[PDB]
């Protein structure tokens, strides 16, 4: 990873931006909506039959400010993602068994999201660098599989 | 395939687009050479700096074509094939850039239509982005009779030891592809480990039931499809690596038969059926 | 990069019996013909319409040899494998235009050909351990790239 100066400022910049809880309830949200196949962990839920259903869950909704908020904690260490990460890489791998693919999907649902809420503030310089922050996070949530 | 549901969500969601369908093209290969820069190697020929022509052509060029895909989206194959030729015979773009350039231009819609990028319509979008890109590299290899009979004739020979060939594959894809592990949390991983030569004879069983089909596979392989979608939910990048594990693991046991020709052969069998068990996702 | 005892000698005892000669041209062969649309930088080595063309073109065999000879010599250097192949990245980048998915590629058909030529003593571990030297030879070789 490691980013250049301005790149952080720019991913910094636009983050103190968003809504936590929400954008977080939204890209989990979207993500089962689009990639169905990752519904695989959260059948304790509840209703996920429509995109409705799955975007006013309740259930959803907690747990969209549970990850994002680790992400966006993460993001105060961007010198030290692997290092951040470590013991939530080990808990995903040994006792909640997800396949790191889901990182990768989660973190494009993400900026798909961030462009929506921004528009035209989200520019191809800003996605670059938030498209190198989400593959670091992946990278690193997915350091400790074994 | 494209549900009915699917392909009023992307005529809508196109109509929008309108006449800035051309500068969303290009706005989105701009936003993949940023996002993505091995991307580039395909245009070393063009000016790539901001609102060059050759980036606006080319961001036209691929407006027209997804327009044409759109209001043809019962006919697909039909209506791009001298792009899928292009594609496949001069072109010779890497498959995994496709998905690249599709997130691009998600991104893109998304920035540009606040009001229609609802999370119904992300999804039928990425669907039809998906299916546009596997009609553009359809030609770049249906099995030939060549193929089939190649198919044939190596599995032929593989005979009464497919199950013990597919425990060995599954083996392999553990040891050298850990991540795949995540979906046999209830199993003796162990090597030896009989759940695992269950899980290799019944994978092995399958094959053979689609090399005897090979024909009629979707009808064949229809309940496994099934499985896989609704209930085991293997994330379709992991069928790759099962592949790659079956053809070392005949390679090492068929020295002979295990030719050029017979191995682009197996190649493309694996991947159809893999196509085949991931064509009810979404 | 990081490789148990156990991995490295299961690497380096196997490479010791490898002709380098032949395994590269038949490596680089089956590349042309199963992946055929990796033709796309080979077209002055002539004739590789049929598996059978390909497979005895000299061109192809004479690459062979330079490229896996490169591989080999970073068989020598796998705890530095980015400052060993930094000059040839440069090159694959800015001169050759090679779309770095190609280097994931030729490993794995690597792969296979190891495994026929081995057969049974190309183990389930012993493939693994160069499962983990293919990836970061090819991680090696697009790392300048930009
Ligand atoms: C960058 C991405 C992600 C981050 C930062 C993240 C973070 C977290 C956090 C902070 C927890 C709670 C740990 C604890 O209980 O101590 C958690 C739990 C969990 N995560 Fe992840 N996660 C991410 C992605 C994913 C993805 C993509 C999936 C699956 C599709 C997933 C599935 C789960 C599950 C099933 C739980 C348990 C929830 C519960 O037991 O209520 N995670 N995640
Ligand atoms: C939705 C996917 C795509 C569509 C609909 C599409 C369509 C097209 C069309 C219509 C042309 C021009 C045909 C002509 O002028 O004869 C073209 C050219 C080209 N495409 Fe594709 N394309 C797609 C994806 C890609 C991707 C992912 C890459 C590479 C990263 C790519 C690289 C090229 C190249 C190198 C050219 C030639 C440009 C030139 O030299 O003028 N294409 N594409
Ligand atoms: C093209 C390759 C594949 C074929 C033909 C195939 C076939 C099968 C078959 C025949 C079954 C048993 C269904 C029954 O009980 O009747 C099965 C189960 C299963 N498959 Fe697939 N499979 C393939 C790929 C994969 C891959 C790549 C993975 C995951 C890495 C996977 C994961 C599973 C799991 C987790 C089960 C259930 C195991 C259990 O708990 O008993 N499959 N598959
Ligand atoms: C294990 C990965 C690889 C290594 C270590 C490697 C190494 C090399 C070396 C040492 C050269 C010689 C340069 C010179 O002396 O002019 C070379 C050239 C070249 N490589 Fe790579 N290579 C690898 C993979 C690839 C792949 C996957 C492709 C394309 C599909 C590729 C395409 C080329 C081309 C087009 C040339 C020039 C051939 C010529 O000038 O006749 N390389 N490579």
């Amino acid at each position: 990873m490691h980013l250049t100066p301005e790149e952080k400022s720019a991913v910094t910049a636009l983050w103190g931006k968003v809504n936590v809880d929400e954008v977080g309830g939204e890209a989990l949200g979207r993500l089962l909506v689009v990639y169905p196949w990752t519904q695989r962990f959260f059948e304790s839920f509840g209703d996920l039959s429509t995109p409705d259903a799955v975007m006013g869950n309740p259930k959803v909704k907690a747990h969209g400010k549970k990850w994002l908020g680790a992400f966006s904690d993460g993001l105060a260490h961007l010198d030290n993602l692997k290092g951040t990460f470590a013991t939530l890489s080990e808990l995903h791998c040994d006792k909640l068994h997800v396949d790191p693919e889901n990182f990768r999907l989660l973190g494009n649902v993400l900026v798909c999201v961030l462009a929506h809420h921004f528009g035209k503030e989200f520019t191809p310089p800003v996605q670059a660098a938030y498209q190198k922050v989400v593959a670091g996070v992946a990278n690193a949530l997915a350091h400790k599989y074994h | 395939m494209l549900s009915p549901a699917d392909k009023t969500n992307v005529k809508a969601a196109w109509g929008k687009v309108g006449a800035h369908a051309g500068e969303y093209g290009a706005e989105a290969f701009e936003r993949m050479f940023l996002s993505f820069p091995t991307t580039k190697t395909y245009f070393p020929h063009f000016d790539l700096s901001h609102g060059s022509a050759q980036v606006k052509g080319q961001g036209k060029k691929v407006a027209d074509a997804l327009t044409n895909a759109v209001a043809h989206v019962d006919d697909m194959p039909n209506a791009l094939s001298a792009l899928s030729d292009l594609h496949a015979h001069k072109l010779r773009v890497d498959p995994v850039n496709f998905k690249l350039l599709s997130h691009c231009l998600l991104v893109t819609l998304a920035a540009h239509l606040p009001a229609e990028f609802t999370p119904a319509v992300h999804a039928s979008l990425d669907k039809f982005l998906a299916s546009v890109s596997t009609v553009l590299t359809s030609k770049y290899r249906v099995l030939s009779p060549a193929d089939k009979t190649n198919v044939k004739a190596a599995w032929g020979k593989v005979g009464a030891h497919a199950g013990e060939y597919g425990a060995e594959a599954f083996e392999r894809m553990f040891l050298s592809f850990p991540t795949t592990k995540t979906y046999f949390p209830h199993f003796d991983l162990s090597h030896g480990s009989a759940q695992v030569k269950g899980q290799g004879k019944k994978v092995a069983d399958a094959l053979t039931n689609a090399v005897a089909h090979v024909d009629d596979m979707p009808n064949a392989l229809s309940a496994l499809s099934d499985l896989h979608a609704h209930k085991l939910r293997v994330d379709p990048v992991n069928f790759k690596l099962l592949s790659h594990c079956l053809l070392v693991t005949l390679a090492a046991h068929l020295p002979a038969e295990f030719t050029p020709a017979v191995h682009a052969s197996l190649d493309k069998f694996l991947a159809s059926v893999s196509t085949v068990l991931t064509s009810k996702y979404r």
